[PDB]
């Protein structure tokens, strides 16, 4: 089962938020530019072909338990020129309002808290040449799930994050058989200072920095139909924190956890890279990846299917993902499904997620 | 018409006029702390229960077959 | 938790570290014990 | 914000009666597991 | 560019409530249970489309204590609320 | 791949986004000023969305997204491609999809979201499923209309701490008054009873019948005279009765019975001085010296008076049932006046007779004093548990709460009682080397007798006439074997499986009930004195005397129509079976889909008392497996009129964890059968009819035969294995230590 | 300053038993032992001073999702721990739980086992102390014992000790639950004052001198007292006992995973024939076949819920309408429905002592006659029978006038039923239900009115007869003594309405039911020989009877052109009841012998 995770905070950060990418196995920073591009890859914003986007998410969990508790989404994005945008998007993951009834008397005037944790983010995306652009991202992360008590201090926790990503989308290359489109992406997220969720420095974890690499390839059939295979590789930024021993008993872990601990984030961007006595086959055991397809019927109507595969020493977080999309005439619907392979259960199973988007404004056109 | 209440660290099930016929409290990972399929009352103590993990979901099936969610800040 | 959050004036670090007023966190006393990322890792013990 | 009472069991009245059971332990420096109802110790060694 | 008329609603409420047990003999009115809460609802409607719709919500209620054993709570809310028709 | 080039999902509905701010200021001095004041940002979504259209006159999307919905299932995504026929493809649906079969044994499933095929060779129909299921199979038993409710309670389980003798002498008056029921050999009619509890919820209410909060001194000897066969000790805890008792041995429960009357404090040669009445001086208010605090007496404060929708009593046998029982350290004290015939008795004292609440002397404050007087009561339930008290002799263990039963009614329960060790036999037999009683009275008959009757619940027929040896039936009076009301069975002696048992095991005046080392080694056997003499959790330690078994059932039927126990059952999901036979659901029954009623339609069937079994699929369950659903079905097509198929169904459910506790296990079942079809149209049984003397008939006359063999193949799951066996955890221990 | 990290009550669902084991002591709260039950955990035990707690090998903690984060969780042992005055040679300290378990469909019962030495204590030495499940229906009577001599694991050097030492493969219980199977039929033939048995009355088939094979296991000792039953078992024990003759022990001992292993996962088989037909919408043949063997059962269903038993059943359906044997000129709707069907269920385990296969036990018996009774009182036999006339009525030829007397105007049904049964506890079981109903109504069509608007009128017969004879399990030479339930009744209520005045309207009812005693001798005793139609159309005596007046006026005071304003209406209800009184109120009996009708209500 899972062995030595990857301890990191606000670890919702590293949730599919758009029903898009979760169609896709969680993956979008080698996908076609979209509304959502900005979790995955903000670079491609500037591959826009709408002037401007409007999008809504909704991603539930617990269904056959509770309703609204659910991570939600609005992302909007504008760009102004054929080769630069501006991005804003807020995640929010939260339980809904839950009433603090302390006595039983119906009328007594009751508390409510709403325990939340949300990341408001902006990106601006530049167009270098005609098939690469680049972009940077600022976040601010929140953390607010604890409710106050007699001895809980319910102080909200945050921090603040950058983003550093880039897309590269080549032209319609015509081959023997059709006539393709070559995609490629990375995306360093969430590079910023540990977050102490008790206000003290001595207490402090990682932010999930992560490194997001990935490429596609579209299939173009007639014009019209096109088939579009993305891979992606995904690599926790954090240190490994120390399991079994690597100077009593409890006192070489104790120690172990000391050194682990007191590491920089930026330090521990290096130390990912390795931190364990394996070699370079035990490390590429760190490595998440995805692989994903979707087809594309008149812009209009897409079907996705993605496999998403983290290492099961590591989260063991496995499954297989479908997913539909349905476009009106700037209304596009898009539904994902999960079913899970792992032996752990994953939250997200039995759950529907929908995403809606309204794109409005003038038409670029593609390179 | 329910009504679910924490003191200290004990949960109070209040259905007025309704008989709750089991009440299964969840974790909030669907990780089931307790149950009971024998409560049969319309006000129900959960006194042999505690975690301490702050939200909790009471669900609560009815004599009915009708299921009341509450989610709950375990005080 | 405001002694050790937001430090009253008269209150100095020196104070914090005492074994009888150092704030204690779960993993000192629980190592093996996994704790939800936001969730309380502090022990607020009862002090006699 | 409540009245200090000597009734603490919240059932309106004071009981007087005191037929209950005693159970002490010792607080000396050398302490171990085994005697003195002690079932574990943990050592600490370098806190921050 | 775009014309639409403001819809303002109002709902304030203030709601007392005291509960007192008399003794006949001797002067020992002894205040049981009370509630001294007064809400405000405030909200604002504006029409941007046909399909497009936005309020603005603001919700303040203020319960003071008349007995000890209750605290004194505030509660605001107040943002905007975005419709979209199909 | 598509018909045509036309999209028209249209979407409907609408969407809501809340953004705003939450700010909440609780002046609570205990919370750190830290936590003085929350100020979180509020979002929300209100998505109503429904979806509906086609794509290329080949796809067809049926979409409802609803956030406010039930639990999954309401939210629903259909996606049907259906080609033309020329095609091996017939038809492919992802999302929420049914696989429907026309079989017995193997039975499809209708909550599905996966993906389903359809292809068609030439005349052989394949259809393919994978998919998870949502719902959960749910079985019900309804005979002549109401769902049938079995129960299984063993002797120990009784209703405790809710029913209460109101005194001694009731307790005592049980077994003999009801020796010729449902004839009651009593007089007693209780006509008024005020009954006071321990007040924690500390609520003044106007509505909740006033505000009566009295001072309470509940006194555990309280009205108590001699008992003719009990000795003094059994029935009152003072330590010396010298000079206690002033009326006849066998004289009726009343204030008047001995020193404690509260009429007579502190008179001439009371036990009881004015400083009874003041909680202060409550221990110097007795004139006798060995007075404890929670055995002689228990004193309230601030004491609670329950209204009448809190509680029931018996006016006959003279006991109360609770509403709530008092598990916990509560105390219960009750005031009651009964009539037999022209005299009246009075036990307690009520807030009518009884003394003032509150007298004040002097003019102000500076001179004033405040006197509160207490009501004397009688105590049912003292403060401290102690089971060598009589008062814990008040507490009835004979009653026994039908679960979940509200309703019943004669010719709708039945109960047995059975003897399990290990298998559920109704007769005792004697242990070996030893015989039961000889010559017994016909009413004491222990060898080769039912149960019920040598529990003394079976006496009478069905109309509640004697009859000699019983008609093999539970006595289901109203009044005494039964509370109708609250679905509670109670037996007609105090201790039916102590002291009754131990008189009819009994061989010589040397045995004593009360003394176990007396038994004849039947009794040691039968007699569960434990039970009665001790708690429920002290009687766990007698370990081999729990082995009496009520065991019945009831039908629960409410209104018209079988109530199957879920709602919005999922369309062809019902399946109703009468007698081994499979009914029609047009002619056989009818069924309320959104209600969960089944209405039987057959008229043979309703009056037959026969059992229906109605099997369905409830997809309102939670905290569940995931449960994976998969399998093919072949429907080849070797004539018009015969047809063969060969179906063969998966289903594996996923373990939360590893390690699958019992009760809670996972199942990796594979059934696959075949089945065949022939369905005929016989001319000659027309004819024939048609030779019958008044027929005149000319619709045909058709033969049909089905027949299907199923072969099921279980299993668990890998992830619940433990070194590569399956494993169940009877106990991990895990679960232990709260 | 004294800073508590945590500080609880602890409560256990496992309980210490208290009283006497072994029947040498008889004196449980005495010897100053100290018996301490708890439990111990990963996240609190690691540095446990005399051996740190550590998994068994090959058990790992369970891990869920909190909030996207993997949550480890905890692992616990029971422990056990003896100190004081120690451990006599044959005494013994258990805690107990009551569960409700059913281990038939499992082959193999395990549990990991561990001891130690207590600190600052004599070092208890290998095989001197001996853990012990106890499980059945009880401690004392009715219960498997199986033993194990444990191995204490070395202390005094490191606390820490590697997780094989501290769970030893020698210390874990692996019983097949075939050898208990064996031992109790074993048991079967050792009497209980047999000098086999132990002063306790366990049979310990390793201490037989007579039996070769011992219980069929060399590391376990196998114990039994009365007929346990692992197919329901509502009493598990586990505990220590101690072997060491002379010396007082002291030690720990840990219970971990007590677990059930090797699911008996061989399926079944069924089959379902169908034949339905229908002859010229004047007869309906239903036909049904059904045959499912031990192991076959639902997809849903797991491990316990499976089918346990061999199922035959056939049911026959046949509806006729006779009423088309007669000329539709005038219209009889006669339809008959006749449903026979039995059932015939043999289980896979003998209903006496529930845990051992019924084939298995009928070879290992050497008795014929008592193989013919285990044979025969395992089988569940049900047969049903249903004649149905239900809606017998004689329809309008399309154009006459409605009359009073007329025959359309009637409503006959017949309903009989009879259920015979014979299963493992009734040896003869017969229900018979007949049901006769005529009904009655008719609309009359258009001083003071005295025709009624309406007329209705019906008529019950019902008659349930039950015969119940409780099976003698032991033998089948006798049984027990039938038992007979009658409800003879008869029932009629009438009712006709009024429109005795345009504004006064009446309406009448009244329902009286009675109970036919015919089958009771002078005595309250039922007659063996009385058959449910031997007097069919006979009245019995009144038991209860009703009836309600109904009265509606509108009070015509607007006629005088002086109250024509007033609006008056009246409404009148009235209902009487009559109950007859239990014999036992109408002929009760005092102590003096006087006989007293105590009357109805
Ligand atoms: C940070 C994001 C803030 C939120 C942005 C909202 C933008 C609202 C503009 C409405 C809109 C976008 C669709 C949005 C709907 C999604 C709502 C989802 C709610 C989820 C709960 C609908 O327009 C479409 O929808 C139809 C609705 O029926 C319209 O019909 C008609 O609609 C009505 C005629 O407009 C009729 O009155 C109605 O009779 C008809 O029916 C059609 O005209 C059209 O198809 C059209 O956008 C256009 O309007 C202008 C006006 O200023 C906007 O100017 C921009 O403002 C800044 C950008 O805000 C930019 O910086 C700035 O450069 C730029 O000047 C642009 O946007 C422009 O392109």
């Amino acid at each position: 089962d899972i062995e030595r995770p990857i301890t990191t905070g606000v670890p919702f950060l590293l949730v599919a938020a758009d029903a898009r990418a979760a169609g896709l196995g969680d993956q979008g920073v080698a996908t076609s530019s979209d509304v959502f591009s900005q979790q995955w890859n903000p670079a491609k914003y500037a591959f826009a072909e709408d002037a401007q986007g409007l999008s809504i998410s909704y991603t539930p969990y617990l269904t056959d338990l509770a309703n609204d508790i659910s991570l939600g989404q609005v992302t909007y994005y504008n760009k102004i020129n054929d080769r630069s945008a501006f991005a804003g998007s807020f995640r929010y993951f939260g339980f809904g309002g839950i009433e603090l009834r302390q006595t039983g008397d119906p009328n007594e005037p009751t508390r409510e808290v709403n325990p939340n944790e949300f990341a408001l983010d902006g990106s601006y995306s530049l167009k270098l040449s005609e098939t690469f652009s680049m972009a940077v991202a600022a976040r601010y992360i929140r953390s607010n799930l604890k409710v106050a008590t007699e001895e809980i201090d319910a102080s909200a926790a945050g921090s603040f994050a950058v983003d550093v990503a880039g897309f590269y989308q080549s032209e319609e290359i015509a081959y023997s058989d059709f006539n393709g489109r070559w995609r490629a992406g990375f995306n360093i997220q969430n590079l910023g200072p540990k977050i102490s969720y008790d206000h003290d420095d001595l207490s402090a974890n990682f932010l999930p920095a992560n490194l997001r690499v990935g490429g596609g390839f579209d299939f173009i059939f007639d014009d019209y139909n096109k088939l579009g295979v993305s891979l992606e590789l995904t690599k926790l930024l954090v240190p490994t924190p120390p399991g079994p021993g690597t100077p009593s008993q409890s006192q070489a872990d104790e120690a172990n956890y000391k050194k682990y601990k007191d590491i920089g984030w930026v330090s521990g961007i290096f130390k990912s890279f390795g931190d364990a006595p394996g070699g370079f086959s035990e490390e590429l055991k760190e490595i998440t990846y995805s692989a994903a397809a979707e087809y594309m019927y008149q812009d209009a109507f897409a079907m996705r299917l993605g496999y998403y595969h983290e290492s099961p020493m590591k989260g063991a977080k496995q499954f297989f993902s479908l997913g539909a999309g349905f476009k009106y005439s700037m209304i596009k619907v898009d539904v994902s499904y999960l079913f899970s392979a792992s032996k752990v259960k994953n939250p997200l199973e039995n759950t529907l997620r929908f995403s809606l988007t309204f794109n409005f404004g003038d038409k670029y056109e593609t390179y | 018409s329910f009504y679910v209440s924490v003191k200290d660290k004990t949960i109070k099930l209040n259905s007025t006029e309704d008989v709750m016929r089991e009440v299964s409290i969840f974790d909030i990972s669907g990780k089931l702390l307790y149950n009971n399929k024998k409560v049969e009352n319309t006000e129900f103590q959960v006194s042999n229960f505690q975690s301490g993990n702050q939200v909790l979901i009471v669900k609560v099936t009815l004599d009915n077959g009708n299921i009341i969610t509450k989610k709950i800040v375990f005080n | 938790p405001v002694f050790y959050s937001s430090k009253p004036s008269g209150i100095s670090n020196d104070d914090l570290s005492l074994n009888t007023t150092r704030r204690i966190y779960s993993r000192e006393l629980y190592p093996n014990t996994d704790i939800a990322q936001g969730q309380i890792q502090v022990v607020n013990t009862l002090d006699l | 914000t409540l009245p200090d009472v000597e009734d603490i069991n919240r059932d309106n009245t004071m009981s007087t009666i005191n037929a209950y059971y005693e159970y002490s332990i010792d607080v000396k420096p050398g302490m171990q597991v085994g005697e003195n109802y002690i079932t574990d110790i943990r050592e600490v060694t370098n806190v921050d | 560019i775009i014309k639409s008329d403001i819809n303002i609603k109002a709902d304030f409420s203030l709601r007392n409530n005291e509960t007192l047990v008399r003794y006949l003999d001797y002067d020992n009115n002894q205040l049981a249970a009370g509630q001294n809460i007064w809400s405000l609802k405030l909200t604002a409607d504006y029409s941007f489309s046909k399909n497009l719709t936005a309020i603005f919500y603001y919700d303040h209620s203020f319960s003071k204590a008349v007995i000890s054993t209750s605290f004194p709570l505030t509660n605001i809310r107040s943002g905007f609320t975005l419709r979209y028709n199909f | 791949i598509f018909g045509s080039n036309t999209i028209d999902v249209k979407p409907t509905g609408s969407v809501e986004m809340d953004l705003g701010v939450r700010y909440t200021k609780q002046d609570n001095p205990a919370f750190s000023p830290r936590n003085r004041s929350s100020l979180t940002f509020d979002f929300d979504q209100r998505i109503s969305m429904s979806l509906m259209g086609k794509i290329g006159t080949r796809l067809e999307v049926n979409a409802n997204y609803d956030t406010q919905s039930t639990f999954a299932f309401q939210n629903l995504f259909k996606l049907a491609y259906t080609p033309s026929e020329d095609d091996i493809i017939q038809k492919v649906e992802v999302g929420n999809v049914s696989m429907p079969l026309n079989s017995t044994l193997i039975r499809g499933a209708q909550s599905l979201f996966g993906v389903k095929t359809q292809l068609q060779f030439g005349r052989t129909t394949i259809t393919g499923v994978f998919s998870e299921q949502k719902s959960q199979t749910k079985s019900v038993v309804a005979e002549n209309g109401g769902t049938v409710q079995n129960f299984d309670l063993y002797a120990l389980d009784y209703d405790n701490d809710r029913h209460f003798f109101l005194s001694q002498y009731f307790r005592n008056k049980y077994d003999v008054s009801l020796k010729n029921y449902p004839f009651i050999d009593s007089r007693v009619q209780i006509t008024r009873l005020e009954v006071w509890v321990t007040n924690k919820q500390n609520r003044v209410t106007t509505t909740g019948g006033g505000n009566n909060l009295r001072n309470i001194i509940a006194l555990q000897d309280l009205g108590e005279a001699q008992v003719s066969g009990v000795p003094d000790n059994e029935v009152v805890v003072i330590s010396s009765t010298a000079g206690f008792f002033n009326n006849p041995i066998d004289s009726p429960t009343s204030n008047t019975n001995n020193k404690y009357d509260p009429a007579t404090i502190g008179q001439a040669g009371s036990f009881l001085n004015s400083n009874i009445r003041e909680i202060v001086t409550a221990k110097s208010g007795f004139n006798n010296t060995n007075v404890s605090e929670a055995t002689d007496y228990s004193v309230l404060e601030n004491a609670r008076k329950l209204t009448t929708n809190e509680y029931t009593f018996n006016p006959q046998l003279g006991y109360i049932s609770l509403q709530q029982r008092l598990a916990n350290d509560e105390i219960l004290a009750v005031a009651f006046e009964y009539t037999v015939g022209g005299k009246v008795y009075q036990v307690g004292e009520f807030g009518s007779d009884g003394v003032d609440a509150t007298v004040v002397t002097g003019n102000n404050s500076s001179n004033q004093a405040i006197i509160t007087q207490s009501l004397v009561l009688k105590m049912l339930k003292s403060n401290l548990t102690n089971v060598k008290n009589p008062v814990w002799n008040l507490m009835m263990k004979n009653v026994y709460q039908i679960p979940q039963a509200y309703q019943i009614k004669q010719d709708d329960f039945r109960l047995n009682i059975l003897y399990t060790d290990p298998s559920p036999i109704n007769y005792i037999t004697p242990v070996q080397g030893s015989s039961f009683p000889p010559n017994p009275a016909p009413d004491s008959k222990v060898e080769q007798t039912p149960l019920l009757n040598v529990f003394n619940l079976d006496r009478l027929n069905y109309n509640n006439d004697p009859q000699a040896g019983g008609d093999g039936f539970f006595d289901y009076i109203p009044g005494v074997t039964v509370d109708v009301q609250n679905g509670r069975v109670i037996f007609t002696t105090k201790e039916p499986f102590g002291e009754l048992i131990f008189n009819k095991l009994q061989t010589g005046a040397g045995e004593s009930y009360n003394d176990p080392t007396t038994y004849n080694a039947n009794q040691q056997k039968y007699v569960f004195r434990n039970m009665y003499r001790n708690t429920q959790a002290g009687a766990l330690q007698d370990s081999d005397k729990n082995k009496f078994l009520l065991r019945g059932k009831y039908k629960s039927s409410g209104s018209n129509g079988i109530p199957i126990g879920a709602f919005n059952v999922p369309q062809g999901s019902v399946v109703v079976t009468a007698a081994g036979r499979v009914l029609v659901e047009g002619i056989d029954y009818s069924v309320d889909y959104q209600l969960g009623r089944v209405q039987i339609l057959d008229p043979s069937l309703q009056a037959s008392n026969t059992p229906i079994e109605v099997s369905l699929e409830n997809n309102s369950i939670f905290g569940q497996q995931t449960r994976r659903f998969m399998g093919f079905n072949i429907e080849h097509k070797i004539s018009d009129k015969f047809v063969i198929g060969g179906t063969y169904l998966k289903m594996t459910e996923r373990p939360f964890t590893q390690k699958s506790t019992y009760g809670q296990e996972s199942v990796n079942n594979t059934i696959f059968g075949f089945n065949g079809n022939y369905s005929t149209e016989v001319p000659f049984l027309t004819r024939l009819a048609n030779k019958l003397p008044n027929i005149d008939t000319d619709v045909p006359s058709n033969l049909s035969i089905r027949g299907e063999v199923a072969f099921l193949r279980p299993d668990a799951p890998k992830a619940s294995d433990f070194q590569g066996e399956a494993t169940i955890y009877v106990d991990d221990f895990e679960g232990s230590q709260s | 300053t004294v800073r508590f990290g945590a500080l609880d009550l602890v409560r256990g669902e496992w309980r210490r038993y208290t009283g006497t084991l072994d029947a040498n002591d008889q004196n449980p709260d005495d010897d100053g032992v100290e018996f301490d039950v708890a439990a111990v955990n990963i996240q609190e035990n690691g540095t446990k001073c005399p051996v740190n707690y550590v998994m068994p090998p090959g058990v790992q903690r369970e891990q869920l999702y909190n909030n996207n984060t993997v949550i480890n969780q905890n692992e616990q042992a029971l422990a056990v721990r003896i100190g004081g005055a120690g451990l006599q040679y044959q005494d013994s300290r258990a805690v107990f739980k009551n569960v409700s378990v059913d281990m038939r469909q499992y082959k193999k019962l395990k549990m990991f086992l561990h001891a130690e030495s207590l600190p600052n204590q004599p070092t208890l030495e290998d095989d001197e102390m001996v853990g012990f499940i106890r499980f059945g229906n009880d401690f004392t009577q009715n219960f498997y014992q199986v033993e194990i001599p444990l191995k204490v694991t070395k202390t005094g050097g490191s606390c820490s000790i590697s997780p094989d030492l501290v769970w030893m493969d020698d210390n874990s219980i692996d019983l097949a639950l075939d050898l208990l199977t064996r031992m109790k039929i074993k048991a079967m033939s050792i009497d209980i004052n047999s000098s086999k048995r132990d002063v306790n009355g366990i049979y310990y088939p390793d201490n037989d001198p007579d039996l070769e094979g011992g219980d069929g296991d060399g590391k376990l000792t196998l114990g039994i007292k009365g007929n346990p039953n692992f197919g329901l078992v509502r009493n598990l024990m586990v505990g220590v006992k101690s072997r060491a003759d002379h010396k007082d022990i002291k030690g720990e001992v840990w219970f971990n995973e007590l677990r059930l292993a090797d699911l008996e996962n061989k399926g079944g088989m069924a089959a379902i024939l169908n034949v339905d037909t229908n002859m010229a919408d004047f007869a309906t043949v239903s036909a049904t076949g059904r045959k499912s063997t031990i192991g076959f059962g639902s997809l849903e269903q797991g491990a316990n819920e499976r089918d346990r038993e061999d199922v035959q059943q056939y049911n026959i359906v046949t509806n006729l309408n006779l009423g088309k044997l007669l000329p539709k000129k005038w219209g009889i709707n006669l339809p008959f429905n006749y449903a026979i069907g039995e059932e015939v269920i043999t289980p896979e385990y003998d209903p006496f002592n529930q845990d051992i296969k019924l084939d298995q036990l009928i070879r290992e018996t050497t008795d014929q006659a008592e193989k013919d009774n285990i044979r025969t009182r395992a089988i569940d036999y049900t047969k049903r029978k249903s004649i149905n006339f239900i809606g017998v009525r004689k329809d309008r030829a399309p154009e006459q006038k409605p009359h009073v007397y007329d025959i359309e105007n009637f409503t006959f049904s017949q309903s009989y039923n009879q259920v015979e049964r014979h299963d493992y506890e009734v040896a003869d079981y017969e229900d018979e239900q007949s049901n006769s109903a005529v009904n009655y109504a008719y609309t009359f069509q258009p001083n003071f009115n005295y025709l009624p608007s309406n007329i209705s009128f019906n008529t019950n017969i019902l008659r349930q007869s039950n015969r119940q004879q409780f099976r003698e399990v032991e033998v089948e030479g006798i049984g027990l003594d039938p038992l007979y339930r009658r409800n003879f009744a008869f029932n009629y209520q009438y009712g006709f309405g009024f429109n005795l005045t345009k504004s006064l309207k009446l309406n009448y009812s009244a329902t009286s039911n009675n109970i036919v005693r015919n089958f009771l001798n002078d005595d309250n005793s039922p007659k063996e020989d009385f058959n449910i139609w031997d007097d069919y159309l006979d009245i019995g005596t009144p038991n209860q009877h009703a009836q309600q007046l109904v009265l509606n006026y509108d009070i015509p005071i607007n006629k005088i052109p002086i109250f024509g304003f007033v609006k008056a209406s009246y409404s009148y209800t009235a209902d009487y009841m009559w109950q007859r009184s239990s014999t036992a109120f109408s002929e009760y009996e005092d102590p003096n012998g006087t006989v007293y009708d105590l009357g109805n209500t």
